[PDB]
């Protein structure tokens, strides 16, 4: 590699996995038709809310090579950016992505031509060779750093974290899971309540890691602290959430409600089945 | 044949035509009777906008068919 | 395969363009895959309209009886619940992005479009099936899809269909039901004529490295909220008004039961009005599941944290 090597810098990035499976896919499709694996370098968009960055989503870029040098193109880029700020515009455009293993030289070439765009742009490199089990996608920044007294383009790497979006999560659920209906159609209960049963296990998971950090302040291993069991001990008295007189009565009205309007329901489909019953026994021992 | 066509005024209006004839022409005996220019008109048959220079053997119109005329329409 | 999906075949769309099948049936296909892309993209557009109604489209392939859906795009475009045939003023930046996506490698041709009706469920209204019997002849291949985003994150269960429409004048089997999400007073009307019309895929997906795992770890500290839907207040009005709408049904059963359907050597086929207890019974359930659903997520909370108390 070429790089600084130093202090992490003023931004933070938060990375998350469906895109690149997008990437991998035209890698896959790129292979068998050329005769060769081929790469492409793309966009990112996201947001940025203060310092920190949250890379949303990305795009797909057209590239060429002259030399041993990559030239991104242009007109492109600026074609696809006014019909893409129609639809979003609340997004906006972080920087860019590529593919390789350490990084090298030909990329701070490409490097500052995203600098034109915005002058502060990301780096992010995925290496799909990767030998190892840990997520092989590290991010950079560029750093204008002086080595032997000239000034010099070095990127320096940025640790993460993950973030929002609870509308985009019920889909990677369905994503990540990927069964079939057994012999019905699947229950409406089963469908409805799986959110609500993995809600109680993070809740049994998030228990579990406060408790244990508790004992670990008394036994030893962890030290006596107070800023920690302060807070602990207040989260467990909060409990019950309401007891008052005033919320019983309105939590039992509407109980009390969908107690009847369930009551109408089980009438109804009941009715229906002695129409039915009543309609083939009239036919059938009688002449209706 | 001598077909019918509704027009915006809400009567209808019964005008020759030959089978051969493209579908355009129709156009302009409907401005000869209800003065509405050819160039602001479009002709739907059963549903549909009627072509222009499409014939109206191609829509397989008879005598008794009937044509709605309504103004201009654009998606957006 | 798991590879063998990911490449696109021109000349299967080639051969399968020819070859024409639908013509004969359009109940012929059964199973859809979408795209883990597809998808995520296709909830977010949706999101952004808010209960407001937004339009995308979807690129795409078919092999055999599956659809397979490869990539979305959003469109700006308004005309969903309105205007017959929205996509018109869409197909100029349709156009443009087809050729942008051709040249940077992705060559797949339009399989249908996507919309979305936000907090009324997921299903075809008058205006979306009209649409659709067009693009069955004209687009081909052509389908519908629909996702709601709001409902979806009270249940945590992605309600997605991908549908096709019978064209003019085609009887529909025995196909009735499908998942309830109740329609306001109304909108029952459209859903109980035009449901026959259509069906559902089911679907499957496949997952890798960048947007995925933002989400499923924060729905590690998320959880809490899901839970806190509390449904009775928020829609309260759609229980009201089923329920006056359930009413005037029964009326009209204690006068098609009671009188009978005058006929003379002739007996009922296939109607969206025929025996009219059994649509009714239905009708009761999609309410009441919707309901004890909303009673479901009163009960774990009351469960879980009020009986934990001080000890």
């Amino acid at each position: 590699s070429v790089m600084a090597c130093g202090v992490t810098g003023s931004v933070s990035v938060a990375l998350h996995p469906l895109v690149i499976l997008n990437i991998s896919d035209h890698w896959i499709r790129m292979r068998s038709q050329e005769g060769r694996p081929v790469q492409v370098i793309g966009a990112l968009i996201g947001k940025q809310e203060g310092r920190n960055i949250e890379v949303m989503n990305s795009f797909e870029l057209l590239s060429h090579t002259v030399e041993e040098k990559i030239i991104i193109d242009k007109e492109y880029y600026y074609t696809k950016e006014e019909q893409f700020k129609q639809v979003f515009k609340e997004l906006e455009f972080l920087g860019w992505y590529t593919t390789g293993g350490p990084p090298d030289p030909s990329d701070i070439h490409v490097h500052k031509q995203v600098c034109e765009i915005i002058e502060s742009p990301l780096f992010l490199k995925l290496n799909p060779m990767t030998k190892h089990t840990d997520l092989p996608v590290s991010v950079f920044e560029s750093v204008i750093d002086i080595i032997n007294g000239e000034a010099t383009m070095l990127f320096a790497e940025l640790t993460y974290t993950l973030a929002t979006e609870e509308a985009e999560r019920i889909g990677v659920d369905h994503v990540a899971r990927m069964t079939a209906t057994g012999s019905g159609e699947n229950s409406t209960v089963a469908e409805h309540l799986i959110a609500q049963h993995s809600a109680i296990k993070m809740l049994h998971s998030r228990v579990k890691l406060i408790l244990e950090y508790v004992k670990a302040s008394e036994a030893g291993e962890v030290p006596f602290n107070h800023e920690i069991l302060r807070e602990a001990y207040a989260l467990c008295h909060c409990l019950p959430v309401l007891s008052t007189d005033k919320f019983k009565t309105d939590f039992y009205d509407q109980c009390n409600d969908v107690g009847l309007m369930a009551y109408l329901g089980t009438i109804t489909k009941t009715c229906n089945t002695m129409n039915q019953f009543v309609n083939k026994f009239n036919v059938l021992y009688d002449r209706q | 044949m001598l077909i019918k066509v509704k027009t915006l005024t809400g009567k209808e209006i019964e005008i020759d035509i030959e089978p051969t004839d493209k579908v355009e022409r129709i156009k302009e005996r409907v401005e000869e009777k209800e003065g509405i220019p050819p160039q602001q008109q479009r002709l739907i048959y059963s549903g549909k906008q009627m072509n222009d220079e499409k014939t109206a053997a191609d829509y397989k119109i008879l005598g008794g068919s009937v044509l709605h005329l309504v103004l201009a329409l654009r998606g957006g | 395969s798991i590879d063998e999906i990911y490449k696109y075949d021109k000349k299967q769309q080639q051969e399968i363009l020819a070859a024409k099948p639908w013509t004969k049936d359009h109940h012929y296909f059964k199973y859809c895959k979408i795209s883990a892309l597809a998808l995520l993209k296709m909830v977010m557009h949706a999101r952004s309209g808010g209960n407001l109604e937004v339009m995308g489209l979807m690129l795409g392939k078919v092999d055999g009886e599956t659809m397979i859906i490869m990539d979305s795009f959003a469109l700006p475009v308004e005309g969903t619940e309105t205007r017959v045939n929205a996509q018109a003023a869409a197909y100029e930046y349709m156009a443009a992005y087809i050729e942008n996506a051709k040249q940077v490698g992705r060559l797949e041709n339009a399989i249908g479009w996507y919309h979305s009706h936000p907090g009324y469920g997921c299903w075809l209204s008058g205006i979306d099936v009209s649409t659709q019997m067009l693009n069955q002849q004209f687009q081909e291949p052509f389908v519908a899809v629909v996702i709601d985003p709001t409902r979806t994150i009270s249940a945590g269960k992605v309600n997605l269909g991908a549908f096709r429409t019978y064209p003019k004048g085609y009887k529909p089997p025995d196909e009735g039901p499908s998942e309830y999400q109740t329609i306001p007073l109304n909108k029952i009307e459209d859903f109980g004529v035009h449901c026959k019309q259509y069906y559902a895929l089911e679907v499957s997906y496949f997952k890798s490295s960048l947007d995925r795992k933002l989400l499923e770890l924060l729905w590690n500290k998320y959880w809490v909220n899901t839970l806190s839907s509390s449904s009775l207040l928020t829609n309260a009005d759609y229980t009201t008004g089923q329920v006056f709408d359930l009413s005037e049904k029964l009326e009209q059963s204690e006068a098609q039961l009671g009188r009978g359907s005058f006929m003379l050597g002739l007996e009922t086929h296939d109607r969206k009005s025929e025996d009219k207890l059994a649509k009714a019974t239905r009708d009761s359930c999609k309410t009441t599941i919707e309901a004890i659903h909303g009673l479901m997520s009163q009960v774990i909370k009351d469960k879980l944290f009020n009986q934990i108390n001080i000890s």
